[PDB]
């Protein structure tokens, strides 16, 4: 099981370290600003209840 | 809006069992409901039986 054409263990590590970095992305921007709902990807009836209450 | 969204998070438990495969072998769709055998012996009924219910 030593190879030099496929490195599997590389392709699990990429995809983790990925997977924090977008994680840390999306803290920060909720933090610049002080919005949970900065867009439609969180709750989908949260915004929309939101904009009745800011009416 | 909150079934809307359940709506679609359905569809893709539906496409990920379509989907999954083994090159040209769809392995979620029960093809594999009756386990599929494996020989890991030199001689007859060394066999090893491999069962994925449709999902």
């Amino acid at each position: 099981a030593i190879t030099v054409n496929t490195n599997v263990t590389s392709m699990k590590a990429q995809k983790n370290l990925n997977t924090s970095n977008s994680g840390l992305s999306t803290s920060m921007e909720r933090l610049s600003s002080g919005l949970r709902i900065n867009s439609a990807k969180d709750d989908a009836a949260g915004l929309a209840i939101s904009n009745r209450l800011n009416s | 809006s909150i079934k809307a969204e359940m709506d679609q998070l359905a569809t893709e438990i539906d496409s990920i069992g379509n989907s999954t495969a083994f090159g040209n072998t769809k392995l979620l769709t029960g093809t594999f409901s009756a386990g599929k055998v494996f020989q890991v012996g030199h001689q007859e009924g060394e066999d090893i039986k491999v069962t994925v219910k449709a999902s």
